[PDB]
């Protein structure tokens, strides 16, 4: 697998793309290519700042992780999806999010089972902290 | 050109108390996950960023500041990796025919901007497939009363 | 001067590998398992594109060449 089947970029208008998929964590159902998030497109309701996750391929997985035995199955990067602060593990996120984003409650879409495979890409809550204690628990 | 002393990573200290990380790498890895790779060899770290990536290297201990670093590139793919890196404003080519490590001290006036951040910028490489590749990467510094802080 | 007295640390290990400081010196095509101690780098290889290896288990190849190329081997006079 290396082509993002089923997930077009919303700026290019370009399916199956191969490369870096990126799903924005408040916005909804909007997914950007790498040359296109590289670029800074942005539209009437996303911006540059909002809180952004990255999704591999197959081959983009084994081109990133090579020489470990994770897999698709495994996502290891997840974004703060209030912060834009990215590259924490499930510990590392739900830690943040429980110390610096108590009190937080605005809408996000979580960047976990948003990347993790067969799970919900566009999964809405207002309490990622229930989120990350209830759920998302490894 | 500044002319550094060669034993310079004599006088500086390998340093386990730094974390990796930056937007260009933690949309991929994590910053526990970009330490282990960056401190292990047998595997490596990636970025298809077009253009390079940049890595942000933090500091967790305030008495030591950050003096040099060590990349060690070429082990997985001499393509895949990259042909220049940049930190500081200075600018240095990687002309690879196999894995090797190169160097990097920091001036002073580079150290005491280390002091607690740093950022490093990674040309992308010759590949086709557009993937840069750094094995591992190694930091020095030396004490705040070592280096006069 | 005080490098002058310096000597390459072969005289010291020979053949046998201390734990020393060991550099890469990509002028003259030695690397890996191939490299020079702090003086021979210094002195034995000025000017030329070194890049440190490690610190660990070690045997100046420039004292071992057995042409008598390296200058390290014995003390110099300061010019
Ligand atoms: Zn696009
Ligand atoms: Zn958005
Ligand atoms: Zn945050
Ligand atoms: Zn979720
Ligand atoms: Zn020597
Ligand atoms: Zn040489
Ligand atoms: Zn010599």
């Amino acid at each position: 697998m290396s082509r993002h089947e089923g997930v077009s970029c919303d700026a290019c208008l370009k399916g199956n793309f191969r490369g870096r998929r990126y799903k924005c964590l408040i916005c909804y159902d909007y997914d950007l290519c790498a040359s296109c998030y590289e670029s800074g497109a942005t539209t009437t309701r996303h911006t540059t700042d909002h809180p952004m996750q990255c999704i591999l391929t197959r081959v983009d997985f084994d081109l990133y992780y090579g020489g470990e035995a994770f897999s698709v199955e495994q996502p290891q990067s997840f974004t703060c999806p209030y912060c834009g602060k990215m590259g924490y593990t499930e510990t590392s996120l739900q830690e943040h999010v429980t110390s610096e984003h108590a009190e937080t409650s605005t809408e996000v879409i979580c960047p976990i089972c948003a990347a993790l495979p067969g799970g919900d890409p566009n999964h809405v809550t207002d309490d990622f902290a229930a989120h990350l204690t209830l759920e998302h628990r490894a | 050109q500044v002319t550094f002393p060669i034993d310079f990573f004599e006088h500086n200290q390998q340093l386990t108390d730094v974390e990796f990380g930056g937007n260009d790498l933690l949309q991929v890895y994590n910053a526990q996950q970009i330490k282990h790779r960056l401190n292990s060899t047998g595997m490596y770290v990636a970025n298809t960023k077009p253009g390079g990536f940049t890595i942000e290297i933090s500091n967790n201990n305030s008495t030591m500041v950050m003096t040099g670093m060590r990349i060690q590139i070429g082990t997985q793919a001499i393509e895949r990796a990259p042909s220049y890196i940049e930190i500081f404003g200075r600018t240095m080519q990687l002309n690879l025919s196999r894995s090797r490590w190169f160097d990097f001290p920091f001036t002073r006036e580079e150290a005491l901007q280390a002091d607690k951040k740093l950022n490093l910028f990674i040309g992308a490489s010759v590949d086709p497939a557009g993937v840069t590749m750094i094995d591992a990467v190694k930091i020095y510094g030396k004490t705040k009363e070592q280096f006069g802080w | 001067d005080s490098l002058c007295n310096k000597l390459c640390t072969f005289t010291i290990t020979q053949k046998e590998f201390m734990n020393q400081h060991w550099y890469h010196c990509h002028t003259c095509k030695m690397v890996d398992g191939v490299g020079v101690c702090t003086v021979c780098a210094k002195v034995c290889h000025k000017d030329h594109e070194i890049s440190y290896a490690k610190y660990g288990s070690f045997f100046c190849d420039c004292g071992a060449k057995e042409d008598g190329s390296c200058l390290a081997l014995v003390k110099r006079t300061p010019s």
